[PDB]
């Protein structure tokens, strides 16, 4: 087996500059002239997308922007000016040996510029009310950097165990990201409370930011 | 256009058997080399399997072999894969693919999801998320749905019939202790549209035959 290991594995650059993703073979990768390394472009919620075949070939359709080279064991991609929408693990992939593989992918960031959350607060809906089990989701939409921090308090009670956080995949429009904080308690721990606070911490904020709800 | 349509896919006990088939569509597909590459969940991409233009010659890692078959149908312009023995380390996303004669798998399929587990399917339940009046981000207010408890994945929620797009944020599914997933979708709307207009959030839990249209109104 043709072990591909691509370098670096996470990759974060702002729009504009130059990307470049190495892919080292352990055997060639070269054979009748020919360096078989295909590159591929995986988004969230799509299959791989072919960019580059044969090493150096743009596939049609791919803009200009992108672009491969080497052999033998070792191979580049680049991507000479970075545009929002390149958000993607990328993977180098072998046609040469007994069983094709892939790189592990290199996962890439678009650096954008500070953006603060605007922070939102549900109280569990009426319905999931009788279902005896509360949930309280604390919302932080688009935001940069990826890094916040959400502390639950009910009545002045710093939470803790009991909250799960998802952070949806960096925008490919304007590069945020939202996050989404739900408080799960029972129906009784919830009725014996009346204050519900979401703190975030961000770099985009000078001052962390409360978001908060008496029940009813 | 050339185009990849994959189904079959779905929930399926350890041990079981489940079958893949891919519809080609847009090429002469007797021409070509078909794939079969798998994702698991989070990790990155695998070979599953390659069979040759007329189904002549197939290839699997030995992972596979024996336990999975790739063949195909030219006269129904179908792929197919069928599993049997399946384990937890098979559950994945799969992808059919085309493969050129210059060595490139130029089109795949969108993907099916297959999950290898005993446990059971639960249809989702759907809770509004609704704008507290106390909340007020200037012109804009943030509703949403909350799909709490199902199994497998995934689920499919969309506003107002696919019709408002602009905005909408579906926050990947994370796993409860129970055992059961839950995810939320928002949406970012102009306050004085509050009232004013209807938004309702379309909810689709296929291995379930789910299919709920919860209205949300503060």
């Amino acid at each position: 087996e043709i072990v591909l290991t691509q370098s670096p594995a996470t990759l974060s650059l702002s729009p504009g500059e130059r990307a470049t993703i190495s892919c080292r073979a352990s055997e060639s990768v070269d054979s009748y002239g020919h360096s078989f390394m295909q590159w591929y472009q995986q988004k969230p919620g799509q299959a791989p997308r072919l960019l580059i075949y044969r090493a150096s070939n743009l596939e049609p359709g791919i803009p200009a922007r992108f672009s491969g080279s080497g052999s033998g064991t070792d191979f580049t991609l680049t991507i000479s000016s970075l545009e929002p929408e390149d958000f993607a693990v990328y993977y180098c992939q072998q046609s040469n040996e007994a069983p094709f593989t892939f790189g592990q992918g290199t996962k890439v960031e678009i650096k954008r510029t500070v953006a603060a959350p605007s922070v939102f607060i549900f109280p569990p809906s009426d319905e999931q009310l009788k279902s005896g089990t509360a949930s309280v989701v604390c919302l932080l939409n688009n935001f940069y950097p990826r890094e916040a921090k959400v502390q639950w308090k009910v009545d002045n009670a710093l939470q803790s165990g009991n909250s799960q956080e998802s952070v949806t995949e960096q925008d490919s429009k304007d590069s945020t990201y939202s996050l989404s904080s739900t408080l799960t308690l029972s129906k009784a721990d919830y009725e014996k409370h009346k204050v519900y606070a979401c703190e975030v911490t961000h770099q985009g904020l000078s001052s962390p930011v409360t978001k908060s709800f008496n029940r009813g | 256009q050339v185009q990849l349509q994959e189904s079959g896919g779905g929930l399926v006990q350890p041990g079981g058997s489940l079958r893949l088939s891919c519809a080609a569509s847009g090429f002469t597909f007797s021409d070509y080399y078909m794939y079969w590459v798998r994702q698991a969940p989070g990790k990155g991409l695998e070979w599953v399997a390659t069979i040759s233009d007329g189904g002549s010659y197939t290839y699997y890692p030995d992972s596979v072999k024996g336990r999975f078959t790739i063949s195909r149908d030219n006269s129904k312009n179908t792929l197919y894969l069928q599993m049997n023995s399946l384990r937890a380390e098979d559950t994945a996303m799969y992808y059919c693919s085309r493969y050129r004669y210059d060595d490139a798998m130029d089109y795949w399929g969108q993907g099916t999801l297959v999950t290898v587990s005993s446990a059971s399917t639960k249809g989702p339940s759907v809770f509004p998320l609704a704008p507290s009046s106390k909340s007020t981000s200037g012109g804009t207010a943030a509703l949403g749905c909350l799909v709490k408890d199902y199994f497998p994945e995934p689920v499919t929620v969309s506003w107002n019939s696919g019709a408002l797009t602009s905005g909408v944020h579906t926050f990947p599914a994370v796993l409860q202790s129970s055992g059961l997933y839950s995810l939320s979708s928002v949406v970012t709307v102009p306050s004085s549209s509050l009232g004013t207009q209807t938004y309702i959030c379309n909810v689709n839990h296929k291995p379930s035959n789910t299919k709920v249209d919860k209205k949300v109104e503060p």
